[PDB]
This record gives C-alpha cells, structure tokens and sequence, in this order.
C-alpha cells in the first residue's frame, strides 16, 4: 500500500459564461429602412416579423 | 401563429388558393400557387425549428 505523506494545496480556476449580450431587431428598419412602399409590401408576409 | 399565416398573400393576389385558382389561367395562376407554397412552407419550418 502505498500512502502519502504531505499534501498540497491546489488552486485552480474554471471559468463558466453565464450570459450573452441581449439584442433587439427591428423587421422593417433592416428589411425597408424608410421605404413605406417596402412596408406595405412586407406587411403582406404576415407575422414573421413579431 | 401557424394557423394564422394561412391568410397571409406573400405577395399573390390572394390567400384563398381557390380564388386565384378559379380567377386567372393555369400559366398564370401558377406563379400565384408558387408563392403561397413557398411562403407556407416556410411558416411550416419556421414553427418545426422552434
């Protein structure tokens, strides 16, 4: 039987995310700008956008 | 929201497959069909990823 005779403390680190930035995107400010005729158009497409 | 996007246009001329159907010929009717497939299909895949 082999048996130790010391020890050592140990510090270690472990490192986790835990959140990602929160992003908000607007459909008809990236799909049309200030295009109105492009909203009108993208309002056909229905609810994809909420 | 499924059940809804079924009285979406997705840029045809109607959302009642029957209506374009019985209101234009086949040649032209069937890029209105086209449309409403694709944009139904992807509502379809849309609500299976999520």
């Amino acid at each position: 039987i082999a048996i130790p005779t010391n020890f050592t403390i140990s510090v270690t680190t472990e490192i986790l995310p835990v959140s990602m930035t929160k992003t908000s995107v607007d459909c008809t400010m990236y799909i049309c700008g200030d295009s109105t005729e492009c909203s009108n158009l993208l309002l056909q497409y229905g609810s994809f956008c909420t | 929201t499924l059940v809804k996007q079924l009285s979406s246009n997705f840029g045809a001329i109607s959302s009642v497959l029957n209506d374009i159907l019985s209101r234009l010929d086949p040649p032209e009717a069937e890029v209105q069909i086209d449309r409403l497939i694709t944009g139904r299909l992807q509502s379809l895949q849309t609500y299976v990823t999520q």
